[PDB]
């Protein structure tokens, strides 16, 4: 789960896939200007720590 | 630009003319209002806000703004100036700490003032970001062209300025500015008013026992409490405030999404922000129910909803809504 | 030198050259990796590493480096910079804070992140010493010669330049950097892709209804979120990073000795640290029975020791272990 | 002017003539007293307290002061320098900071102490305010007409200086200072003690496998840790310390009025401070009863006063006193 430890699952460091439950969640960006809202939450291995 | 006693000036209470009064960390947007003693802004005469007139002797000094510092526990970030009054975006700070460089002195000015910035939002930062909602902040103008507020700023008290009483090689020797009008005596008897060209002192020789004054109320100042009263009268200049409190809607905060998990008629929440976030809850029944908790650390929570209904509020993320059957 | 949108720049949303992504307060060092869209390195051409190269116009500006300011709550200290990409070793700060100086203007860039520095160590100090033991920490390099990933780096997209669309007596006049590919038309019918030199418009007038483009990927660029896509193509540029997180043993925490003090089966230990330490222990018995607590302030403890053996962590001080009969 | 090993150096450890020892947060006026191994005040003869005098090569720089830059959490402000000793007024800081700019470089340095002011009084400020009642601090002073105490300085040993070990075009060719006592031989069989004017090397030929030593015991030194012994002797060199600790009364803390409140033999005291706050009271019968609170956050407390009466003491603002009948 997202937030949750192991929101990044990689079976191995070289592995391209991956099981990313980030609940990673794009908002518009304002006021007409370029940016990317990314809303998400910090890792599950930033916590853990 | 008014001359007052800084308190703290670097060593101790010196009297910078950039004396410190009216700190105002009270609105939201990481800015402070504050008032210098001195008057940036145009010159003496009419050009240039972006130029800077302190007082130096009993004198101006209308010259450029090139290295001026607020500052608090960091350095700060000027917003814009206007009269005696600037406008600059601080963060936090137990006390406040301004300065400019005129080139050959730094000549700085420092105060006590308690300082903080919550955003307007259940979220606690302690900074504003780049992105979030957007909802009804108080905040100070860039600007000038206003008048929604004006204090009083009737003119000086007198001045000390003992460069003027010379010496006329035995007598205690008084001069006078541009025939400003200088307020005279010495203990000893002798003139007694002083209202006066460069006068001389028949009977004290001393400069330490003599009123060396600067009546010299061609220009007004603001009402400081570190003025002394121009004792005659309460003359006129009813003068505005630039930087009003508006409702601006800051660029504001957001808090990191919940992850919801259902179980029977509760919720499960593993929760993770990045500050600490106030929320909180209403359970619809006629029995309401609330919780509050500000939440900083990572947390699952949970919550009895009911048949009817319950309302979630991660922070200033809208409010959420749940039918738990 | 990319250049984009730069969230708080010193005002409000500017578009700095200098416009920070990806903010790495990941390690433990004190030190932070960061990238400007600015690519400041070589010169446009071939020369030391230590002048600056950012964008005013649509052009560069390769000069000294003369200035440069990364800071947070407090100012930083640069550790090397490499292409985009710059590492500097800064305190904790809620945000991050970058800028350089021209020379005539200040032109700085900031941003939010949740920075901390952690030591590797069960203490949990605010900054690293000049002494300890060394231990495993995680940490950024000095140098560039460095390989061990690659991140993608294809062509900008176009970028908007009003400055091209002049005005031809009575109609809005586009114009070219040096023949680079301007992408043109107006609201009204006129001229409809733009692969040109410097074309003029026969049917739209108003310099606010056209479209001044720069196709000039010549140079490619980061991939920055605050980039527009190139919509042709993935073009090539799989470019490295220098400032790979490697195993560096920090120079690192110790916290102060402990007082052990004997009784029957206890050990009584008054204990006075630096900063907060997390102590723990093991009861070796099958019976594990441990500990923690992070301890900041002073306080005398207790252990029930048993009769084979505890042992004992003040920090990442070695661990210790204790014969209780 | 001592040049020492500083710990974090900018990059890491380097060797800078301003490395900091002996850092003293142990004061109460936001001051700390400091040692650079460096010695600025006059030149290397005399004059002029403002220069600075730190060691390049094997040699001094007598010049101007002009940037130097104590700083901690944030910049602090220097006080006065006398010797290898300087005073600064600083914030609280996890570490000390320090560095002045010779002008070609920053060259500064930097150091772990854990530096706070509390200020004396039952408030735990963070920072001297302006106004407020004076009361016994602990304090450095401004001046140099000092000798309460001294420390220790005698000579310095030798140092390294390899820009010494020369080639004489086959063989390495020492050289001296100004006749100087350079103290040599290399790993092969040569020249074994070295007093003498610019030798050769018959034996060795690499640089790497030699002495280059500088028995330069011209003038003593402080005997910092980062001191190799002069091995000879302790030679002469008590020196004062100029910064001595004195029982200035600091322009001091005040906490804001309370609010007393009646009841019967009972004070509500709705409550609301600046600062935490150490309330404290002592119920005047021979049972004592006191209370001890740090008060911070705004609280309506309650006093169970008896019938001949409490004392009650609002911070370091004078102590009240109750009749409560």
């Amino acid at each position: 789960k997202a937030g949750s430890f192991g929101d990044l699952q990689s079976r191995t460091s070289t592995s391209n896939d991956l099981y990313a439950n980030t609940n990673l969640k794009l908002q518009r960006p304002q006021a007409g200007i370029v940016h990317t809202p990314f809303t998400q939450a910090p890792s599950g291995f930033e916590r853990w720590k | 630009p008014y001359i007052a006693d800084c308190p703290n000036c670097g060593h101790s209470r010196c009297d910078s003319p950039i004396a410190i009064e009216e700190v105002r960390g009270d609105a939201h947007a990481g800015v402070i209002r504050i008032q210098t003693s001195a008057m940036f802004g145009l010159k003496t005469d009419g050009v240039d806000l972006a130029y800077m007139s302190f007082m130096n002797g009993k004198t101006q000094k209308s010259i450029k703004i090139d290295n001026l510092h607020v500052r608090t526990s960091a350095p700060c970030s000027l917003v814009s100036h206007h009269g005696y009054y600037i406008l600059a975006q601080c963060p936090p700070g137990d006390t406040v700490t301004v300065g400019f460089h005129d080139g050959p002195n730094r000549h700085t000015c420092t105060v006590a003032h308690k300082v903080e910035f919550r955003p307007v939002g259940r979220e606690k930062y302690r900074h504003p970001p780049e992105h979030g909602v957007e909802l009804p902040c108080n905040r100070y103008t860039h600007k000038r062209a206003d008048q929604g507020h004006y204090v009083e700023m009737h003119q000086p008290g007198l001045v000390a300025d003992h460069s003027l009483l010379s010496i006329h090689s035995a007598k205690v020797k008084i001069t006078v500015p541009s025939g400003a009008q200088v307020k005279y005596y010495c203990k000893c008897p002798d003139v007694r008013e002083g209202i006066t060209s460069s006068d001389h002192t028949t009977t004290c020789t001393d400069v330490k026992q003599c009123r060396a004054y600067l009546i010299d109320n061609k220009k007004w100042v603001y009402n400081s409490g570190r003025l002394p009263r121009g004792e005659g009268d309460t003359f006129k200049g009813k003068l505005h405030v630039p930087f009003v409190p508006v409702k601006a809607k800051c660029i504001a905060t957001l808090a990191p999404e919940p992850l919801v998990e259902h179980k029977h008629r509760t919720l499960i929440l593993h929760l993770h922000p990045d500050h600490p976030t106030l929320l909180t809850t209403r359970s619809l029944g006629s029995d309401a129910n609330p919780t509050r908790q500000w939440i900083e650390r990572p947390t699952t929570v949970n919550f009895t909803v009911t048949g009817e209904g319950l309302e979630y509020t991660w922070g200033n993320h809208p409010p959420k809504r749940v039918w738990a059957q």
